[PDB]
């Protein structure tokens, strides 16, 4: 079956930047949508950003809009999240998700194991 | 309350037979699966493959849904299906259907964990 290899998490202070990377391995076709979700300690999992395999159709969570930028290699099963102006509220495990719809978590079928992002005061 | 995954099984799965066994199959199955209760569902498809094989379609080729959603999947193999179509003579509560056997790729929308079909979108 398919593996979503994630990388790029770390520990930074408020105002810093990080870049998350994800590549799906072993899928014979193209995931139309891939995106990023996150789950903070105690909180419900939430969509962060998603986009289509042509390079467009980007969707952002209201709280990250203007600070995070999603991209993909066009036509490929990769997805990337440039995270700037990081806030403590962004601390969470971030998950790549592949083969889904908009930012609706239950509509995504493939999930990475998660990459930890910690933003200090 | 019935889950979306269990509704899909009731409306679209019939692993019990390899194909529609008679011209009455749709009349019997549309009534038996509660698809004629309050009105005649005009069209419906039943899939004659194992539940495992149909659930595996959620891991197969990702395609756009007819409604614009992008969480649909097209079966890599053709599957034995039956298309049920209301006849011109059908009048609820006496719903009447034409039964047509086919072997086609199916397209389903998938949701959940486990990630399973919750909507039958099309056959191609």
């Amino acid at each position: 079956q398919v593996q979503l290899v994630e990388s790029g998490g770390g520990l930074v202070q408020a105002g810093g930047s990080l870049r998350l990377s994800c590549a799906a391995s072993g899928y014979p076709w193209t995931y139309i949508y891939m995106g990023w979700f996150r789950q903070a300690p105690g909180k419900e999992r939430e969509g962060v950003a998603a986009m289509d395999s042509g390079g467009g159709g980007t969707l952002y969570a209201d709280s990250v809009k203007g600070r995070f930028t999603i991209s993909r290699d066009k036509g490929k099963n990769t997805v990337y999240l440039q995270m700037d102006s990081l806030k403590p509220e962004d601390t969470a495990t971030y998950y790549c998700a592949a083969g889904g719809d908009a930012l609706v978590a239950t509509r995504y079928g493939r999930w990475g194991q998660g990459t930890q992002v910690t933003v200090s005061s | 309350k019935e889950t979306a995954a269990a509704k899909f099984e009731r409306q679209h799965m019939d692993s019990s037979t390899s194909a529609a066994s008679s011209s009455n199959y749709c009349n019997q199955m549309m009534k038996s699966r509660n698809l004629t209760k309050d009105r005649c569902k005009p069209v419906n498809t039943f899939v004659h493959e194992s539940l495992a094989d149909v659930q595996a379609v959620c891991s197969q080729k990702n395609v756009a849904c007819k409604n614009g959603q992008t969480n649909c999947y097209q079966s890599y193999s053709t599957m034995s299906i039956t298309d049920c179509r209301e006849t011109g003579s059908s009048k609820y509560p006496n719903c009447a259907y034409k039964t047509t056997q086919a072997n086609k790729h199916i397209i389903v929308a998938c949701e959940g964990n486990p990630y399973v079909p919750v909507h039958f979108d099309a056959s191609v």
